[PDB]
């Protein structure tokens, strides 16, 4: 019989949150171990395996510690990495990646102006707080 | 010994003595950790209005499970505290035992899965909960009675499900419980029936003028609208019992279409200073009320009386009748709609719904809730005269 | 030769990239497998580790276990770790262990199972009531569930013990959201963020406020400083997103949405949001692709079933459109829009019956639109 | 059993050396799980002493002042290290410091339970 | 107008504390929905037992903020 | 036939159907027609929180002269249904009268004493009491009321508990006799009660007993404890947070310990738990004396104090708010109200006492003082006085 003691220390459980955990978690498992049953089976050179936005070619020059067409395999290498391999990019049409291409660097550029007084002036900002 | 302390306790108990039940029940389950002991302090916990305090006496050591009486306590516990939820969830959705002289442990507890299907509006489910644990066990009858009076099964499925169960389990009893079972059965259904069965009832046993058989005769008395006996045989119920709250709404109409304004006033007042939070004595005001033509203001008070008590259809009805009589008709649509969708098994809501319709001149739609009324109950004039 | 490239992954990761700074954590690891402190500033990112390797190439098995877990709860794959911890780490160890109790008080908190972890580090916060790491989690747990008397034992216990850590300040605010207050709220995020910058939380909840202050520039430019601080936050995003949403440009919307859905894959708010966004940008097959993971993702929850129910009576996929709308009404019935697709759907199929008391249902819930309702009604029949 | 004294010594030894180097978070985690892990040995033995006083030694160097100066408190008597701790709490805190003297005349006078260990800052 | 009020009031004289406190400004609506005044708002659908006693509850039990 | 039937009314009554409890015992009752079925229905009607239905019920046919259990059922509901004249005319004000249960003379005696108690002649309930419990020692009820409210001081309550004998128990008075002796006063005789505890403990594996870690709690309490008291008190709460009993003393040495957040949280607990009960009120208005909030305090020991008449902590309570706020003509007429409603009680004297040094009237200081000395030889408020 299907185990749910961990999903909740009262060792009665509903059986509307039964199959509602039951089917919950197996699609949960078939998204991660596709791109059964849970207590069955939970299973399944450089260390690092994997960076957010690092492909294989990136992580190989790390172990060394180092014209239509050509835009648009930069137009969807840029939102390969940023995007973290989403499948839709396939999906979407060629004149949609522009617009929101233009809007990653200039959203982008903000973010480095962010991350980037006389004596009696700043003094009060410590009193004043 | 033990025994002594045990006999003890349940004397104290049974004798209203609840400090020296707890303390022996505690006592007595500190003593020896047998789980009947431990249902014994649940149960005295539960006399005095302490739920919660069972509740955790029972979840700490988890002996739920162990034995079915101590869980059925815990579950009552926690329906009458509402939390419905962890209710449901220690008893089960379903009968988990699907394959002594007294009910069988297993049917109360189909008995509170239908009641707390009930409480979470789930009708459909709780029909089957309630058939089911009627079919379980024949010396139940707190089910049979609750799907009676809560209009949960049509007639015909009524008298199918009476006649679908047997009385094996009575043995001599058979004929005698087989009759008193049917006092208590639907009306619109071969009415002579029900009839000979309360005559052969009457003589052959002592039970001649009790309480139910004069409540069915007043039944059948106010289908058939035949009001002077009606009347007759509410007051010689009455004069023994002031407050029997099983006749008072059937009392109620009967007043009302006789117009006795001022017996209903006397009740209305007798009934007011002595039981101010059941909704009966506010719905008996509120009648006064319509008996003298006041629809605006026992509005507010039909309100009151369905607030104090759900699942009452007479206050929720009266409710609807207000805003249909005078005006204001857009919205006894919705009135009526809610009667139907919060009370099923029941034609008059639907019947009610259909000839409103037709008051808009709205023909089609007027025809559908009168067939529905038709298929919920068959024999009815009000239905077919609409 | 462990510790320094540690110390030149923190530097990475503090100043630009965090790449490079997870390859020198890799690097530290493979010197010394014990260095915990560069398996979390690893696991703050979504960068992963051949464990197997490492730890072997019963100690060793329970360092295994917990590098395993943690790799889960960053990976956001709570099922997983839950059942790890049922299987694997004996119970002695999981109650007492604080740092266990956290983490595994946020596995069950990421699903929508709430009261569990309340119990599990309320028993946490009763085994170290002067504990402060980590503790704006049970704030925004408090917040959820609408309780106002343990979050106020919440600050007023934090104030009296730290008066001047920034989770004090940040539950403090959290609470004056919680009662009517949002002005004072964004005034204790602010101080709990001068106190000590980098914490994102506090920069989230200031844009979360200031979007529900109805202030949009203001809430952009706190979740601005939020990724600035954290470049992976899910929940700046989202209400990036969503504000992008309420000024209509659904471009950036969406942007923001898969960004932040990218670093937490199981979450059905952030799954809707996306395909919405999707449909907004006119993408029906995509999006449906989304919304039947957010289903199967988990059962009982009204917003991906009517998503569902609305995106396949768009396109008018009917038959599974109206068994999706049925275990919508069975696990919900007070929603009122919902029983209208019912309605329609029945009387597209051609069940009259089923049809009319549903759309009575749909009177009863609507008083204000009923004319409607009765105008379906007479399209029934 | 075989196994169970070998994990404690080897887990000791880690905090030792990560208290060593400049590195704290990663004590602190390894005295977290090793203050778990010795709860099911009795209070007579000398590992949960050891491992209570690694963990208040640890939990006094992040700054966090309080928790170490409880986990002190608890067990002030049985060790000499977590008198140390609890005498470093008060001092900073200003709170109990009337018992912290109780416990170290009577620790100081007694010397000129258990008194004598091997691990790191061990007072004299 | 007067004669409906002070019999409304002389048949109100029969509430409890608390029962009465309910039903200070209780008022119902047509299709169900039901609006509780405390003396906040308690607006909930009837024909729920849960919710008249959450009116029980902000009503006579203790409520507080504590800064 | 019928005993099937009686059988099965004994049924709904155990498993709470009440309307099934009703309908099989008017059917039996109405074939038999004898006064135990009445008895039954009425107490099924009692249950039901009916208590008009069962009174009519039996007093229609005036079945109180019939047997001797109805007549009690009929006070009974008369008790709660707020009538009390009349319960004594039925019952009778003297006693008409001077195996497994207990005998029923007890119970109207007892039954009696609650009516006088709550007719405030309180020397006729100490005589009610004292008479029912030396008729019947069964009858816990007349011993722990009489105990709890401090009816009677605590000699003459040592006195009375070794008058009254447990030879009829038999086997069991052995154990009987000192769970009996365990709930007297602590004030005297201490020591007694200490060997009585490791009694029990040994022999009986009653030491997980609830009372006697009440009892525990109580003698900590007594010599000033508090630390014990909030030892004892917190592991015994955490099986159970809600017994009323022990309650009172962890909000006393909790209030000694002068710490909020633990009082706050089980205040506001208790507020949702038990919102009709003056404890949680008591519980409130003492959180708000720990953070010095006189105001509110006034009101919410006012409020638990209306709540339970019988319940002195109220009245100190209450002349505390009083005596802090300022004010204390007022705190004067408080303290005598509370010492004279509850003779026998020491802190109430000594409290007014301590007031008359704030007005500088040492004169009845003295009395008072020398009073509240005589039974606490030892006690540092009374010393420091």
């Amino acid at each position: 019989q299907y185990d749910y003691s961990p999903f909740c220390e009262r060792n009665t459980l509903r059986e509307s949150r039964i199959d509602s955990f039951l089917k919950a978690e197996r699609a949960a498992h078939c998204l991660v171990f596709h791109k059964y049953r849970p207590d069955i089976d939970i299973m399944c050179s450089m260390l690092l395996e994997s960076v957010p936005g690092c492909n294989k070619e990136d992580l190989e020059r790390l172990s060394r510690r180092e014209r239509l067409d050509d835009i648009i395999n930069h137009e969807t290498n840029a939102l390969k990495s940023f995007w973290n391999d989403s499948g839709l990019v396939n999906s979407l049409q060629s004149h949609h990646l522009h617009e929101e291409y233009l809007l990653l660097q200039e959203e982008l550029k903000n973010v480095y102006k962010i991350k980037c007084e006389s004596l009696r002036d700043k003094c009060r900002r410590h009193y004043s707080n | 010994a033990i025994e002594r302390l045990r006999l003890w306790r349940f004397d104290a108990l049974m004798q209203h003595m609840y400090r020296t039940a707890e303390y022996i029940a505690d006592k007595v389950y500190n003593i020896s950790n047998d789980p009947d002991d431990a249902f014994w302090l649940g149960q005295v916990y539960y006399n005095n209005n302490q739920y919660v305090r069972a509740v955790e006496l029972i979840t700490r050591n988890n002996l739920d499970g162990v034995n079915i009486l101590c869980r059925y306590l815990l579950g009552l516990s926690f329906v009458k505290l509402q939390r419905f939820d962890d209710a449901l969830d220690v008893i089960g959705e379903y009968n988990p035992f699907s394959e002594d002289g007294g009910i069988k442990m297993e049917s109360s507890l189909c008995f509170l899965r239908g009641k707390i299907y009930f409480a979470q509006n789930n009708f459909n489910k709780a029909r089957d909960a309630f058939r089911e644990a009627i079919l379980v066990d024949i010396k139940n009858f707190e089910a049979f009675e609750m799907l009676l009076s809560k209009n949960l099964l049509t007639p015909q499925e009524e008298w199918d499900l009476f006649d679908s169960l047997d009385f094996k389990e009575f043995g001599e009893d058979k004929e005698i419980m087989k009759n008193l079972y049917k006092i208590n059965l639907s009306k619109y259904i071969n009415t002579e029936d029900i009839t000979k069965s309360n005559e052969i009832l009457a003589k052959d046993y002592k039970l001649a003028d009790n309480v139910d058989v004069v409540r069915s005769k007043v039944d059948i008395c106010y289908t058939q609208c035949k009001f002077n006996e009606c009347l007759e045989l509410c007051e010689t119920v009455l004069e023994n019992d002031e407050f029997n709250t099983n006749i008072l709404p059937a009392y109620i109409g009967c007043l009302y279409e006789l117009s006795n304004k001022n017996k209903l006033f006397l009740l209305s007042h007798r009934l007011a200073e002595t039981f101010p939070k059941s909704a009966i004595t506010w719905f008996s005001v509120a009648t006064y009320y319509m008996s003298l033509d006041r629809i605006s203001e026992a509005q507010k008070y039909y309100s009151k009386s369905s607030i104090l008590d759900p699942s009452f259809a007479a206050a929720w009805l009266g409710f609807a009748h207000t805003y249909a009589l005078e005006g204001e008709q857009d919205q006894a649509l919705t009135a009526y709609s809610t009667a139907s969708r919060f009370f099923p098994g029941m034609h008059l809501p639907k019947l009610f719904l259909g000839m409103q319709f037709m008051a808009m001149n709205s023909l089609n739609l007027a025809e559908s809730y009168f067939v529905l009324a038709y298929d919920i109950c068959p024999n009815d004039p009000l239905v077919l005269n609409e | 030769l462990a510790t320094l490239n540690c110390l030149l992954g923190n530097l990475y990761m503090k100043l630009d990239h965090s790449k490079e700074g997870a390859f020198y954590h890799s690097e530290a690891l493979a010197i010394n497998p014990y260095l915990w402190e560069s398996y979390e500033a690893i696991c703050k990112m979504r960068a992963t580790v051949d464990l197997k390797r490492v730890f072997f190439d019963t100690l060793p098995e329970i360092m295994y276990n917990f590098a395993l877990i943690l790799r889960s709860s960053s990976q956001y794959n709570s099922f997983k770790a839950i059942r790890l911890f049922e299987s694997q780490i004996p119970s002695h160890i999981k109650d007492t262990m604080p740092w266990c109790l956290v983490q595994l008080g946020k596995l069950h908190f990421e699903i929508i199972n709430y009261d569990m972890s309340l119990k599990y580090f309320n028993r946490l916060k009763d085994l170290q009531p002067a504990r402060v790491k980590d503790m704006e989690i049970f704030s925004t747990l408090l917040w959820h569930l609408h309780d106002k008397v343990k979050s106020s034992n919440l600050a007023n216990g934090l104030m009296d013990t730290m008066p001047n850590k920034p989770e004090t300040w940040c539950c403090i605010g959290n609470l004056l959201s919680l009662q009517k207050d949002h002005d004072a709220a964004i005034k204790a995020f602010e101080k709990a963020t001068q106190l000590d910058p980098n914490f994102a939380y506090a920069y989230t909840l200031q844009g979360h406020e200031h979007s529900s202050n109805d202030s949009s520039d203001s809430a952009k430019t706190c979740y601005r400083k939020a990724l600035a601080c954290d470049p992976q936050h899910y929940n700046a995003y989202y209400g990036l997103g969503t504000s992008a949403m309420k000024l209509g440009q659904y471009e950036e919307a969406l942007l923001y949405f898969e960004k932040a859905r990218s670093i937490n894959p199981v979450n059905v708010v952030l799954i809707c949001c996306c395909g919405g966004s999707l449909e907004k940008l006119g993408y029906k097959e995509k999006a449906l692709q989304y919304y039947e993971l957010a289903c199967h993702l988990q059962p009982t929850s009204s917003l991906s079933k009517y998503k569902m129910g609305q995106l396949l009576y768009s396109m008018t996929r009917y038959n599974v459109a109206l068994q999706t709308f049925e275990e919508l009404v069975k696990l919900v019935p007070d929603d009122a829009t919902a029983h209208y697709l019912l309605g329609q759907t029945y009387r597209i199929v051609g069940r009259k019956k089923d049809a009319i008391k549903e759309l009575t249902v749909a009177m009863n819930l609507d008083p204000k639109g009923n004319q409607v309702i009765i105008d379906e009604l007479q399209k029934c029949h | 059993d075989d196994q169970a004294l070998s994990t404690i010594i080897q887990l000791q030894d880690c905090i030792q050396q990560a208290i060593q180097q400049l590195n704290y978070s990663t004590a602190e985690f390894l005295a977290e799980l090793l203050y778990a892990e010795c709860s099911i040995l009795d209070k007579s033995s000398v590992y949960w002493s050891d491992a209570v006083y690694l963990y208040a030694l640890s939990l006094f160097l992040n700054k966090s002042y309080h928790t170490a100066f409880q986990i002190s408190k608890e067990f002030k008597e049985y060790h000499l290290g977590i008198a140390y701790i609890f005498g470093r709490c008060a001092l900073q805190l200003s709170q109990g410091v009337n018992e912290a003297i109780l416990t170290l005349l009577s620790i100081i006078n007694v010397f000129s339970m258990v008194l004598n260990s091997n691990l790191v800052h061990i007072p004299d | 107008m007067t004669s409906e009020q002070n019999s409304n009031r002389y048949w109100n004289s029969f509430h409890d504390e608390d029962d009465w406190n309910l039903f200070n400004g209780m008022e119902l609506e047509s299709n169900g929905v039901v609006t509780f005044a405390g003396q906040e708002t308690i607006t909930g659908s009837i024909f729920d037992r849960r919710i008249t006693q959450l009116a029980y509850a902000r009503n006579n039990g203790w409520h507080e903020l504590a800064l």
